[PDB]
């Protein structure tokens, strides 16, 4: 039974360094190279490089040579291998999920991958969200949609409920995107009947458990 | 009249049972004296296929040399993760002796004659020798301290050039001298004039299979001191010469420009004899006694390189020194041989 | 120098359908499956050889530089992105979508709140609610001028109810820059539209 166990999610400020481990076990470890990959939201897998277990010899692309260093650590009876990836000077676009994988053969087939570790490069400490209303100023039929705006918070996640959990029909909560400021921001909209405005109270409930922030907001044009 | 097979080959030698050095000592109670007149049944019009990277002869040579270093140059304390050992660590004469390897009756070793043969694929000119030519087993990373040279043009050896995980072996044409001394903190000495000419022509061959790109040479990308730093063994002393200024140049437009900090028209690599050594043979660390008192000098002639191409996307391929696995050294000598059963 | 291209980008099929994707390559190719927010799973290596433990309905045929991946009798557990890989190089891949009727997005636009203007920042949110397929193009226009490098958009997942998507783009700029213009537009393009649709507002 071969399993590659990676470290837990790490949040690091830009300029500083980060270490991503990968506990390899359950096979003839020395005979197979361990490669690293990183995954930015969407896009495609990006090759970080491989490392020779027995030798320690790394191989990185020029875009990483200097900032990254691949090392390893053996165990007692070598039943446990710790593969470390160190990234020195972190920047904005270094924010991704890194994948520790195993090169099985010369075909470059990777059969065993790690669960991955979320590396988020940001220096926002811990802040609550700023809830802003979404309403149609001019009534041009729009069958009608409105919502709230979760802005500038850290870190994930934020639970959004409408009318204290009553309204679920047509409710769309969007996945948060990390801004360039190092703060998360999502929005949640719901489709409401055109004649429901005025004769119905619409209240959104934004919850940010990390910073212990819960805000109720009422939206109407 | 013949086919490929596997056999427990035996080694031939020109050693002597009266010498102090551990090589002659071993090569007498482990090898059989040379012929020294082997028959060269050379014939043309017959094509055979070879493969230096999946060759059975290499593993056998790897085995005997393993037993050599283990029982000869004996350390003081070894560590095997949970079980250490303590023993006597005597200093001794350590200078390699050229060895041969031969096939028993019913078997035969096929020899290619195409001096431009890379290491894989077919070969037009074949021959048959019962044994192999004189080969000096020298354990060394990055550089090949002692070996043969093709009188023809420079040949590049790799299991796959497209595969950056495959170590590249460069078979030169001209000899380059290297001197490492310890006066009475060590250092090597390499002639920049020759070194520039060599890397000039190496690039011409590297730019053959990778035409559009500008070839570079950067120091090792990291790892153990044995692999990053050009490590070897002279008279039983484990030398580690910093190569950061050895591989530091760029080849473009049929011309090579070297940085390298040549302070006197000669490349100087700061060496250092270590006593804590990551063993290449078995997995573990072996400790040794401090060097001998006096001069420690051996004049070597590098005949090959061990490089690894960096993968990724820039119309410019950078090459860093590699090695580690000592099988590769003996593949650059046994590339022209193969075991074949007569039956 | 390894050249690899994969077709198509977008892909839609129903359950039990026979699907095929192609990837031109000049090296050892391997097919992978990656579910959302998880590690990739190996399916086919050497262009043909099937990975152990992988459903036999998956298969690949290799000839020349043309590589096919074929999934006979599609299953709900097969809805994920599929990317082909040669050595160090990985193609973005083919996103497999649960097939539905082509639908136009319901476009909405929301003017920046007053409270946000207090902060000195202004955000306009264009909404694309319930549509298919996933492919959409949202361009921001301020005073008939295309905005580039100051807008981020997030897309929800395919619903198990209506099998559609939702897109929310957000134009981000300063209050100083917000108070130098008048008309804020929102151009949207989709396969389910006769022509690009614009939803704008004034101050
Ligand atoms: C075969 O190779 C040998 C060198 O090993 C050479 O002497 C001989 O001329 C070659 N045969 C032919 C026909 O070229
Ligand atoms: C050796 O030559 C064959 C063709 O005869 C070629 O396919 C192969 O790539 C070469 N090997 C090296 C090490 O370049
Ligand atoms: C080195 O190889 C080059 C390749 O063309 C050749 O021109 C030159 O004569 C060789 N020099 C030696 C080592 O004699
Ligand atoms: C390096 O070596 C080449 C080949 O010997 C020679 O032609 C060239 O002048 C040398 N380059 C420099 C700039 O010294
Ligand atoms: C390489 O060969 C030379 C010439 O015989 C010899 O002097 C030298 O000691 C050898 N180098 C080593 C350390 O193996
Ligand atoms: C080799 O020497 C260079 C120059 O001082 C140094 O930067 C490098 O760290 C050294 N290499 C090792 C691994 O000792
Ligand atoms: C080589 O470089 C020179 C400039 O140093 C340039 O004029 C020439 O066109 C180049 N030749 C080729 C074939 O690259
Ligand atoms: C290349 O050599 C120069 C001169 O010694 C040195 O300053 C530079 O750091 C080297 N580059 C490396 C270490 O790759
Ligand atoms: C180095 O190799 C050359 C090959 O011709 C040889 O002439 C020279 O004697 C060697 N140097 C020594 C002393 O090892
Ligand atoms: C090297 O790998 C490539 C991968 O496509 C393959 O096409 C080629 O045949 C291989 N070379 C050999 C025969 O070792
Ligand atoms: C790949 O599949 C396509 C259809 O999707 C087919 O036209 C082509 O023949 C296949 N390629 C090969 C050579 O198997």
């Amino acid at each position: 039974q071969v399993q590659l166990l990676q470290s837990g999610a790490a949040v690091t400020k830009p300029g500083a360094s980060v270490r991503v481990s990968c506990e390899a076990s359950g096979y003839n470890i020395r005979d197979y190279f361990i490669h690293w990959w990183r995954q930015a939201p969407g896009q495609g897998l990006q090759w970080v490089g491989w490392i020779n277990p027995k030798t320690g010899q790394p191989n990185n692309p020029r875009q990483f040579q200097g900032r990254v260093s691949l090392t390893r650590h053996a165990s007692w009876d070598f039943d446990t291998y710790s593969f470390y990836m160190d990234l020195k000077a972190l920047r904005s676009d270094d924010t991704a999920v890194y994948f520790c994988a195993r090169q099985r053969s010369d075909y470059w087939d990777f059969d065993v991958w790690g669960s991955g570790t979320q590396v988020t490069v940001s220096s926002a400490s811990t802040k609550g969200p700023s809830v802003f209303p979404l309403a149609p100023s001019s009534k041009s039929t729009s069958t009608a949609a409105l919502g709230c705006l979760v802005k500038d918070y850290f870190p994930e996640p934020v639970t959004v409920s409408w009318n204290s959990g009553a309204l679920t029909s047509g409710v769309h909560t969007f996945p948060a995107v990390l801004q360039s400021s190092g703060l998360y921001s999502l929005s949640s909209v719901v489709t409401v009947p055109s004649s429901s405005l005025g004769t119905q109270t619409y209240i959104c409930n934004v919850n940010h458990k990390p910073s212990n922030t819960k805000v109720d907001k009422k939206v109407e044009p | 009249v013949w086919k490929e097979a596997k056999t427990t080959l035996f080694c031939a030698s020109d050693a002597k049972a009266y010498e102090k050095e551990v090589h002659n000592v071993w090569a007498t109670h482990a090898c059989v004296p040379t012929d020294p007149n082997p028959q060269e049944m050379v014939l043309a019009n017959v094509t055979e296929n070879f493969n230096m990277w999946k060759n059975d002869m290499v593993e056998q040579m790897h085995e005997d040399i393993i037993s050599l270093w283990d029982e000869s140059l004996k350390p003081c304390v070894k560590l095997t993760g949970g079980s250490a050992i303590t023993q006597a660590c005597p200093k001794v004469s350590f200078d390699p002796i050229p060895l041969h390897y031969c096939a028993p009756a019913g078997f035969a070793i096929l020899k290619c004659n195409n001096k431009t043969f890379n290491g894989t694929g077919p070969c037009r000119n074949v021959s048959t020798v019962q044994c192999t030519h004189g080969i000096k087993p020298v354990v060394s990373t990055q550089l090949l301290l002692n070996g043969s040279l093709a009188e023809e043009e420079i040949i590049i050896r790799s299991e796959n050039l497209t595969n950056n995980a495959k170590t590249i072996i460069v078979h030169l044409n001209e000899s380059v001298n290297i001197v490492c001394t310890r006066p009475n903190q060590a250092h090597c000495n390499i002639n920049e004039s020759k070194w520039n000419n060599t890397l000039q022509k190496v690039g011409e061959e590297l730019a053959k299979h990778f035409p559009s790109k500008t070839i570079k040479f950067e120091p090792s990308s990291g790892g153990d001191l044995e692999i990053t730093t050009h490590s070897f063994n002279c008279r039983g002393e484990f030398f580690y010469c910093n190569t950061s200024d050895l591989f530091n140049g760029t080849y473009r437009n049929g011309t090579y420009n070297h940085t390298g900090r040549s302070s006197n028209g000669t490349i100087t690599l700061q060496c250092k004899i270590k006593q804590i050594i990551n063993m290449w043979q078995e997995v573990g660390r072996a400790i040794y006694a401090p060097p001998i008192e006096g001069e420690i000098t051996c004049n070597s002639n590098i005949t090959g390189l061990l490089l690894l191409r960096d993968g990724g996307q820039n119309d410019t391929e950078t090459f860093r020194p590699g090695g580690g696995d000592m099988r590769d050294n003996w593949r650059s000598e046994l590339y022209k041989y193969k075991v074949v059963e007569i039956k | 120098d390894i050249q690899m291209t994969q077709s198509p980008s977008s892909l839609s099929a129903s359950v039990g359908d026979t699907v095929t994707i192609t990837c031109q390559a000049n090296g050892y190719l391997n097919w992978y499956q990656q579910r959302r927010g998880k590690a990739p799973k190996l399916l086919i290596y050497d262009g043909s050889k099937l990975e152990r433990g992988v459903p036999s309905r998956f298969s690949g045929r290799r000839w020349g530089q043309e590589y096919n991946l074929t999934i006979n009798n599609l299953q709900p557990e097969d809805i994920a992105t599929y990317f082909c890989q040669v050595y160090e190089f990985v193609v973005p891949g083919t996103r497999l979508d649960l097939k539905r009727t082509v639908a136009a997005p319901s476009v909405f636009i929301f003017p920046p709140s007053d409270e946000q203007l207090k902060s000195g920042t202004a955000s306009v949110v264009c909404l694309l609610n319930n549509f298919y397929p996933r492919e959409a193009k949202v361009q921001w226009k301020v005073d008939n001028a295309l905005q580039s490098g100051n807008s981020q958009e997030s897309v929800t997942e395919q619903d198990s109810k209506d099998s559609t998507y939702s897109l929310s783009s957000t134009l981000t700029l300063s209050k100083a820059d917000y108070e130098k213009h008048k008309v804020y537009a929102c151009e949207v393009t989709h396969q389910g539209l006769s022509s690009p649709v614009t939803k704008s507002f004034n101050r």
